[PDB]
């Protein structure tokens, strides 16, 4: 029952987020359609 | 029920379990609303990430494929299956699932569940507003979308050739269907529409103005600089100087609102009639009853080149829309169309 | 490119703009450790 | 537990976070 | 009630899901790794566009043969 | 109800109404008499 | 003791007591917006035909050069003059001035000014009436956008012809000609500004008819529901609790709006910040950074181009590309 | 015989416009 | 820091909480300065890490680059690149420095002294004391006069700065007698914004950007001292707004103005912005698109004066609304533009025929050649060209990306500026909260608005 800060888990859900917008932004570039 | 006995039954219960106070309000219309509404988003979710449009278009609108968020689509099945239902154990799929797929029959699906759960949705709108007693006039505003959506979804494609004419489901297939009724049908010149333009753009312009207004003209209730902490839950004064906005905005525009129950069923009125009156054009494009010509002003045009406005300039680029983009967007026509016959202004 | 002693550090390099980005995010990390006090 | 809230939140979660990683598998996918 | 505060802030709840998270992951991975999606979703893999027969986008033109013309000029 | 009707109702049009109503028709006519006229 | 004639007349311009709010700011609005709404309506009237494109191809634009309502249009200044600001003074004739465009170039100053003061009247009004004051932040998006299509994207493009004609159709024309270079659809704040405008009708709508739905009974069936607010009145004339307990059963209960003050803050912020972004989006684009290009994004393993919806669009811009300016272009690649 | 309707119709419109600012039921406080 | 019910403020203002807290605010102040050091740090010393010897620098995505070797580092003549170390050595004195900066925010931030009012009278402040507030106004004039006289010296005495104008393709040189001229200085000022003139944005010589320098540093340094030593005459206290909110909307109003002007710096001026380093303009790239048509249609031996258009004007040359003869086409449009490729080419009645038929030149050539072939136009993806156009280059001007940029700064410091305009009016009148409920202004005006 609140263990875990609600802060440090939505912080860590953001930075899981923003990683995986990062990969989808990187993998427009390599790969399968990518201009190339 | 009404001072009589009415001794219960399992509709009785089933109508208190599906009545009450939850996370998600889920009642009698949710029986369609949740699985109509999670199928047709999750097809489209679907569609966008797995199943191709390499044999109903000749195009690629997946994930898998490549494209990202703008470029994919759920497709529209090929011309050639007209307005079939593409039923799974219809005549075209025959039960197969995945040839289904790829046959586009993941649009028809899409379009009957999407319309379902509309339908769903309207009807959780009333039965809400039933519920906690209060005049389902946030249903009444929900019939412009449902109309914009039978008559762009539904009746255009049943009107044209085939399911293959109305627009698929995605970014840049709607931004192709766009363009496709600039180039086909000019729909920019079109009564109804721009009637649909003047109370979309009315209607955003009323939300800002009433936004703005309300925010600038509160009443104090301080002691202190943030005023979102000046607002309770349940009490019976204006928190807005009515007065003061209506003072403001008859000096600013000559013209304002005094009656707030009339400002608000304006902003409700505004959005509704345009998009009733852009789904009555489309409803005529639907028989290709366009608005693309003025007889009179293309006869002068016709009897004198010195005759140039931007209404004829546009005529010009419809008719490069069309020509250069019917070759690649109807595959079934088998237009090969050489590099000889299509307009071309000079150089570029 | 980077001169010749600075080659191994020229990923570290790489990442370097991205730190204002970082802070205005982290401005908000500590927002919410203090819970939007 | 199993409420309603918990299946329409897993309806809407569990297929997400599997297409989640469909599409970070697919995104390095090569030609 | 459990409204939404303690329940996602709770290590009862975190480590049975430290397990289901990525395994839907992992198994969301290998649906695309391992072909299936290819394979029961009907898109035809970035090698297998353009057979020997056809060099073009293919087209339908039936509908009550639709199933077995797609089929024959699919990459089976 | 008695011999006279016993639902008689009076209709109002305020000056406002009036003029949403003059702008709404002469609107109608400037947007669809080019196409009338054609 | 207020008897020098300066004085009077300051306490004339800045007096509340006028049917219209003149002000500091109304005294620059006025004279130009009169002048900027004469010279238009007198030249969509008998405008003769104007050189848009420089290539001495006329365009008619005006109802008595046998244009409609839809037709008629005041048409942009000559290519020929680009940017360099022609008003009567400058042109030998009214005839010359008429033939380049002159009328385009003197509304479009004109009715810059104008809306620049009467952003600075909203503000300044809201300042002698003791209210808050950033109404003028929110008309401050039209007033981008008006700025973005007649001056910021002629200045970009380096030539008056490029703004939006002061019409109908032109604006349409403006549109295709706009979509062909630059490929708005595929730029995110134009995707913006439609999902503002979407997004506005979407919350008019719906606080219009949460406002509806919520309506106290004071009236009857024999009296319009409206009759039931008194101009002034105190008490509130519907229940914001009743709607907003609607609205959480009908979407998400935490998720709605429990202050009507921060109800009203997201619809006046919403289509304002999107019509900043696309206002912004059309300022980008006059500088030659157009919507987003994924034209043979997706190729095979053996290299083929797979046409894409993108394509597609791709094939209507170039329709779009040759056929405007059709004589106007001696050279492959359209930089100018 | 066009831009005489079009021309009408136009001023009819400001005419209302005109009526509608200077010419509106004057709100009372009560 | 503190929390909303001791201010009042939500943590979407929080920064408003620090309006009255000196000391934090003078904290935030050098920490966001050593924000902007850190990126131009890190920024210069990444792009010096993705540069490559051979191709250009507005061919690689590179800003700060060209803004040093327009000051004249490491560039010779024509604009080819010597070295990258003064590059390198600006990036990283920039670094350290906004390491030290950094420092001093965290410093005042964290634990820095609440108010430098009770102790250290020079530094504090009220935001009513018009002295202290022209006082703090004239130290910053003082240091902005010294930083123009720091490009004025530099461009006198520490190694010049790069000319485009300079013959055979321009090169770096040292500015001998910078134009003092009043009139010349100030002639830009007054100049209408328009075409034929483009208000400050035409200058087009280093003497006339050196000489407004003299000028910009020796009044600013004048004004500091002025500020420094006077107090507001009642007139400016009567005409102004003398709150803190007050002074920012002030900035934000000059500098949203001055980030227009840099944008149409970018995308018009080449002396400023030297079209070798920064890439063609976009009415350079149309008179050189016109200029290499011309050339090829001459060496495949036809006429250029004659061939009209389809429109019966002239492809290749016509006359310009005021006389002299210019580029046919639509280049027309940019018949104002003026480089160093056209002037060896350009004489009193505009483009001379006889001298644009035999004096072209190999360097000047091959220039109209690329500046074509890497025009201002691309995608949001990098993709050069039109929005039709292949993905095969991979370019978008320098010139591009700074104008779209800065033009979008430009409206939201305006937009900054309407809205603590408003706010700081409303706070000194006391309406910043909202009407007062019984003293309301409307109900005490008479009615029919
Ligand atoms: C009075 C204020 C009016 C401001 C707008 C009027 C239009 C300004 C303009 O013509 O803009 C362009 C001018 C520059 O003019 C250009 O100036 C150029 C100068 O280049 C010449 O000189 C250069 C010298 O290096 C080069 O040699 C170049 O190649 C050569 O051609 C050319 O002459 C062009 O023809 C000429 O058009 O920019 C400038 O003056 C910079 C001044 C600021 C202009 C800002 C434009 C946006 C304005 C308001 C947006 C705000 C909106 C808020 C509300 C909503
Ligand atoms: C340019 C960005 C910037 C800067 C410089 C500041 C600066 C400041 N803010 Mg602030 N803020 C910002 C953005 C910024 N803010 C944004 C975007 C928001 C919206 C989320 C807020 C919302 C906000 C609120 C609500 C409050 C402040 C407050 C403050 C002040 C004190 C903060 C404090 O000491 O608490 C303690 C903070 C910490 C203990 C964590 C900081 C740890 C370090 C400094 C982070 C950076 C580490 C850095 C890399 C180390 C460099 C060391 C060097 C040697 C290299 C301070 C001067 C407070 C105030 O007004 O004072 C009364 C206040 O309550 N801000
Ligand atoms: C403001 C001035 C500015 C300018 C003119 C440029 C210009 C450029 N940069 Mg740069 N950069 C800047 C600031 C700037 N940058 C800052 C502040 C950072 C620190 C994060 C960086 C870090 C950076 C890196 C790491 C790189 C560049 C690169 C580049 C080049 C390619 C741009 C590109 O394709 O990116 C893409 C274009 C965009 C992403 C559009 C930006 C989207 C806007 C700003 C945000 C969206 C608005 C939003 C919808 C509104 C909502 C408001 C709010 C709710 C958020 C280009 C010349 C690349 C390069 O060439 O290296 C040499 C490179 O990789 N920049
Ligand atoms: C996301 C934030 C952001 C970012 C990343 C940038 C980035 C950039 N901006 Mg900027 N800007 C911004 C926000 C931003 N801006 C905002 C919000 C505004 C207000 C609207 C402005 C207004 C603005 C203007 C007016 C200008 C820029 C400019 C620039 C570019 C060069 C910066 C520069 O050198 O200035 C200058 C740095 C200083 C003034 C600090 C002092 C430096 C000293 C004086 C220089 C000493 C040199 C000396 C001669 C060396 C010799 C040494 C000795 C021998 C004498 C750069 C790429 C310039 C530009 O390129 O135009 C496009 C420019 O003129 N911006
Ligand atoms: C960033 C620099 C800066 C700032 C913020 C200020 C701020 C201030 N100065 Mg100032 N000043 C400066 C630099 C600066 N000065 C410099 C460099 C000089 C040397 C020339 C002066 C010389 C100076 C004097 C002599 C006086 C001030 C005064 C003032 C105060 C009132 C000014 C006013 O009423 O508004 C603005 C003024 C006007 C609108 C009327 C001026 C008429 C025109 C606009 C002046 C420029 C003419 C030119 C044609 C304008 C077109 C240019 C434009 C197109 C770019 C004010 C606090 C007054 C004061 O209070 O003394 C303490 C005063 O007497 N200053
Ligand atoms: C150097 C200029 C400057 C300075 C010093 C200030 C200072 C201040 N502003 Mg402010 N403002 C500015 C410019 C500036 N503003 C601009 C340009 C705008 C746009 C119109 C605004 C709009 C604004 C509003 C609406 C408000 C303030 C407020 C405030 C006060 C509290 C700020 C705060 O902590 O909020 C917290 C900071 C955050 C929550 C972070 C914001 C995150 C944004 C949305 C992300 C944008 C990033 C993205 C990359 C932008 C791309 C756009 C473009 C570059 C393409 C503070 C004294 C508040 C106030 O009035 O208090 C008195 C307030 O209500 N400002
Ligand atoms: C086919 C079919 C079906 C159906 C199915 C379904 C219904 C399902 C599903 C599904 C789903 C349901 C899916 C999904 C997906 C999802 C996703 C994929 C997501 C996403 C998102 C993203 C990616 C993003 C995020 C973000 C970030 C991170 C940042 C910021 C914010 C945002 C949000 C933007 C069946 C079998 C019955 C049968 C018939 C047919
Ligand atoms: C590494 C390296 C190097 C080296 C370098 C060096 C050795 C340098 C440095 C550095 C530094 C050394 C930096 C810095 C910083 C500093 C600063 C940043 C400052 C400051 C100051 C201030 C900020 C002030 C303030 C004030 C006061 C306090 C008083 C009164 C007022 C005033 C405001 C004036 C080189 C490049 C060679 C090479 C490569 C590597
Ligand atoms: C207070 C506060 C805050 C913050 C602010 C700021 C803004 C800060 C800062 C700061 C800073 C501004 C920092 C900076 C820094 C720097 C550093 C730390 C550095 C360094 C160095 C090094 C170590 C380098 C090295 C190198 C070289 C020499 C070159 C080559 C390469 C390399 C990289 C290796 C926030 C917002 C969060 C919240 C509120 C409060
Ligand atoms: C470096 C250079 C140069 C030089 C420059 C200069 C020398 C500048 C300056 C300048 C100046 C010397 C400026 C001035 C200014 C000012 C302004 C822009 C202002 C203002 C303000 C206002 C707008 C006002 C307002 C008002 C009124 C009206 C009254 C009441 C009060 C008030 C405040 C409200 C040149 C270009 C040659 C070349 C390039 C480089
Ligand atoms: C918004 C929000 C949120 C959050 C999210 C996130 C996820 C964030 C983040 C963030 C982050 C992610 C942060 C980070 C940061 C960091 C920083 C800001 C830093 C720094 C520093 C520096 C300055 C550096 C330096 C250096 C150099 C220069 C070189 C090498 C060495 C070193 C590294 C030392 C949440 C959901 C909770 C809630 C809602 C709201
Ligand atoms: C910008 C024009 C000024 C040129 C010379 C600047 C140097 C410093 C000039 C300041 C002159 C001081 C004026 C003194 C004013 C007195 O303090 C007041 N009359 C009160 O005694
Ligand atoms: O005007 Mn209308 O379209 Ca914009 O690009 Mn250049 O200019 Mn003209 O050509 Mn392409
Ligand atoms: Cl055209
Ligand atoms: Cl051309
Ligand atoms: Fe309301
Ligand atoms: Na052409």
């Amino acid at each position: 029952i609140g263990r875990i800060p609600l802060w440090l888990v939505g912080t860590v859900v953001g930075l899981l987020a923003i990683g995986l917008l990062a990969i989808f932004f990187y993998g427009s570039y390599v790969g399968l359609g990518s201009s190339l | 029920i009404g001072t009589y006995q009415e001794k219960r039954t399992w509709f009785d219960d089933a109508d208190d379990w599906l009545r009450q106070d939850r996370f998600v309000f889920v009642g009698w219309s949710g029986l369609l609303l949740l699985p109509c509404a999670y199928f047709a988003v999750g097809g489209w979710l679907t569609g966008c990430t797995f199943v191709t449009s390499w044999y109903t278009h000749g195009l690629a609108s997946s994930y898998i494929e490549g494209c990202n968020f703008l470029t994919a689509a759920v497709s529209t099945p090929a011309n050639s299956l007209g307005h079939s239902l593409l039923f799974v154990w219809g005549p075209e799929a025959q039960g197969d699932l995945t040839r289904w797929f790829q046959l586009g029959g993941l649009w028809a699906f899409v379009a009957l569940h999407g319309a379902f759960g509309l339908i769903g949705f309207m009807l959780r709108q009333f039965e809400i507003a039933r519920s906690v007693n209060l005049r389902p006039y946030n249903a009444i505003a929900f019939s412009a979308p449902i109309a914009v959506f039978v008559s762009v979804f539904l009746i255009y494609p049943l009107g044209q050739s085939g399911w293959f004419f109305a627009p698929s489901f995605g970014v840049a297939s709607i931004f192709r269907f766009i363009l496709f009724f600039q180039g086909f049908h000019n729909w920019t010149l079109n009564p109804f529409h721009m009637m649909g333009v003047a109370g979309v753009l009315g209607a955003a312009l009323l939300c800002a103005i009433h936004g703005a207004t309300v925010e600038n003209t509160l009443f104090e209730d301080g002691d202190g600089a943030n005023t979102f902490r000046a607002f309770n839950p349940t009490q019976a004064e204006e928190t807005y100087s009515m007065v003061t906005a209506n003072r403001f905005w008859s000096q600013i525009f000559g013209v304002a609102f005094s009656n707030k129950r009339w400002l608000h069923f304006f902003m409700l009125f505004v959005p509704v009639t345009g998009l009733w009156m852009s789904a009555l054009g489309v409803v005529g494009l639907a028989l290709n009853l366009r608005a693309y010509d003025f007889v009179s002003q293309e006869i002068r045009a016709a009897e004198d080149p010195e005759f140039e406005t931007f209404y004829t300039k546009n005529i010009l680029l419809n008719e490069g829309i069309r020509a250069w983009m019917a070759a690649q967007d109807q595959p079934h026509e088998k237009l090969t169309l050489p590099e000889e016959v299509l307009p071309r202004g000079n150089a570029l | 490119k980077l001169p010749e002693a600075y080659a191994p550090f020229s990923p570290i390099v790489d990442v370097l703009p991205i730190i204002p980005v970082l802070f205005i995010l982290l401005a908000f990390v500590w927002q919410a450790s203090v819970s939007f006090r | 537990i199993f409420t309603v809230r918990w299946l329409a939140i897993h309806a809407i979660a569990v297929p997400t976070i599997f297409f989640l990683g469909a599409i970070t598998a697919m995104q390095f996918i090569q030609r | 009630e459990r409204p939404f505060s303690d329940i996602l802030t709770s290590i009862r709840y975190w480590v049975i899901h430290s397990i289901t998270v990525p395994s839907l992951f992992i198994a969301g991975w290998l649906f695309v790794s391992t072909g299936l999606a290819y394979d029961v979703f009907g898109s035809p893999r970035p090698n297998e566009y353009f057979t020997e027969d056809r060099q073009d986008a293919p087209l339908i033109t039936d509908r009550f043969n639709a199933l077995e013309q797609v089929k024959k000029l699919s990459a089976q | 109800m008695a011999r006279p009707n016993p639902n008689k109702q009076v209709v109002e049009l305020n000056r406002s109404s009036l003029y949403w109503g003059l702008l709404l028709i002469f609107v109608l006519a400037v947007l669809f008499s080019s196409y009338i006229f054609n | 003791e207020n008897t020098s004639l300066w004085a009077r007349f300051c306490e004339w311009i800045t007096s509340t007591e006028n049917r219209l709010y003149i002000g500091w700011f109304g005294v620059i609005m006025i004279p130009t917006l009169l002048t900027a709404i004469s010279v238009y309506i007198i030249a969509f009237i008998a405008a003769p035909p104007v050189d848009i494109d420089g290539i001495r191809e006329p365009v008619s634009g005006s109802l008595l050069y046998g244009n409609n309502i839809i037709t008629g249009a005041v048409v942009p200044t000559s290519n020929a003059i680009g940017l360099h600001f022609y008003p009567i003074w400058e042109a030998a004739s009214l005839d010359e001035w008429l033939y380049n465009g002159g009328p385009y170039q003197l509304v479009v100053c004109h009715f810059f000014l104008g809306v620049c003061c009467y952003m600075g009247r909203e503000w300044e009004l809201s300042y002698r009436l003791g209210m808050r004051p950033w109404i003028a932040v929110a008309y401050s998006a039209p007033v981008a956008a008006a700025t973005a299509v007649f001056i910021i994207y002629p200045i970009g493009q380096g030539s008056f012809s490029d703004g939006m004609p002061l019409g109908i159709s032109g604006t349409f024309n403006f549109m295709i000609v706009f979509q062909a270079e630059h490929n708005i659809l595929m730029h995110p704040f134009h995707m913006f500004g439609v999902a503002g405008v979407f997004g506005g009708s979407l919350f008019s709508a719906m606080h219009g008819s949460l406002v509806t739905s919520s309506l106290i009974r004071e009236t009857t069936e024999n009296e319009s529901a409206n009759a039931g607010y008194k101009f002034g009145q105190e008490e509130e004339t519907y229940n914001i609790v009743a709607a907003h307990g609607y609205f959480g059963r009908l979407i998400f209960q935490y998720a709605s709006f429990n202050n009507s003050r921060s109800l009203h803050f997201f619809l006046a912020v919403w289509p304002v910040v999107c019509i900043w972004l696309t206002a912004l989006g059309i300022s980008t684009m006059a500088f030659n950074l157009n919507g987003f290009n994924f034209n043979q994004s997706v190729v095979d393993s053996n290299g083929r181009v797979l046409n894409t919806w993108a394509d597609i669009i791709n094939r209507a811009n170039l329709g779009m590309e040759v056929m405007h300016e059709r004589n106007a272009h001696n050279f492959p690649l359209d930089l100018a | 015989m066009e831009a005489l309707v079009y021309t009408f119709l136009l001023i009819g419109t400001l005419g209302i416009i005109f009526f509608s600012i200077f010419f509106r039921e004057p709100p009372r406080i009560a | 820091g503190r929390d909303q019910e001791t201010t009042g403020f939500a943590w979407w203002a929080g920064n408003a909480r620090l309006i009255n807290l000196s000391g934090k605010l003078l904290g935030a102040h050098v920490a966001h300065a050593g924000l902007i050091v850190f990126w131009a740090g890190a920024m210069n010393l990444f792009e010096v890490s993705h540069f490559v010897p051979e191709k250009p620098m507005y061919e690689q995505g590179l800003i700060l680059l060209p803004h040093i070797a327009t000051l004249g580092y490491g560039v010779g003549p024509g604009g080819e690149v010597l070295d990258t170390f003064p590059y390198f050595v600006s990036g990283v004195l920039h670094l350290i420095s906004s390491a030290v900066l950094g420092f001093g925010g965290v410093y005042h931030s964290l634990i820095g002294p609440e108010t430098l009012e009770e102790s250290y009278p020079f530094f504090g402040y009220v935001w009513k004391d018009k002295n202290k507030m022209t006082n703090i106004l004239g130290y910053h004039l003082i240091i902005l006069g010294c930083g123009a006289w720091l490009l004025v010296l530099k461009a006198l005495y520490f190694g010049g700065v790069y000319d485009t104008w300079a013959p055979g393709g321009g090169d770096v040189r040292i500015i001998s007698n910078p134009t003092t001229n009043a009139a010349i200085i100030f002639g830009y000022i007054v100049k209408s914004p328009f075409g034929g003139d483009g208000w400050i944005v035409s200058v087009d010589n280093l003497e006339d950007i050196i000489g407004g320098h003299i000028w910009i540093g020796t009044l600013c340094i004048l004004g500091g001292i002025w500020h420094i030593y006077t107090t507001p005459w009642p007139w400016a206290r009567r005409a102004f707004v003398w709150s803190g909110e007050a002074y920012l909307s002030y900035s934000l109003a000059a500098v949203s103005l001055m980030g227009f002007t840099a944008c149409c710096f970018a995308w018009f001026n080449n002396t400023a912005y030297p079209s070798e380093f920064y890439g063609p303009t976009g009415p350079e790239a149309s008179q050189a698109q016109a200029f290499t048509f011309l050339v090829r249609d001459q060496r495949l031996g036809a006429n250029v004066a004659s061939a009209q258009g389809p429109t019966g004007l002239g492809k290749y040359l016509m006359r310009s609304p005021t006389g002299e003869i210019i580029f046919g086409g639509e280049t027309m449009r940019f018949w104002d533009f003026r480089g160093p490729w056209v002037e060896p080419l350009r004489g009193p009645s505009g483009l001379d025929l006889v001298k644009l038929k035999n004096d072209i030149q190999p360097w000047q050539e091959r220039r109209a050649a690329e500046y074509m072939t890497h025009a201002p136009l691309g995608s949001l993806n990098s993709v050069g060209g039109v929005a039709t156009e292949i993905n095969a280059v991979n370019f978008v001007s320098p010139r591009s990306w700074l104008a779209t940029s800065h033009f979008c700064l430009g409206f939201f410091f305006f937009v900054g500026h309407l809205w603590h305009a408003g706010r700081a009016r409303a706070a000194a009148a006391g309406f910043e909260k909202g009407i007062d409920r019984v003293d309301e202004p409307v109900l005490s005006m008479r009615p029919l608005d």
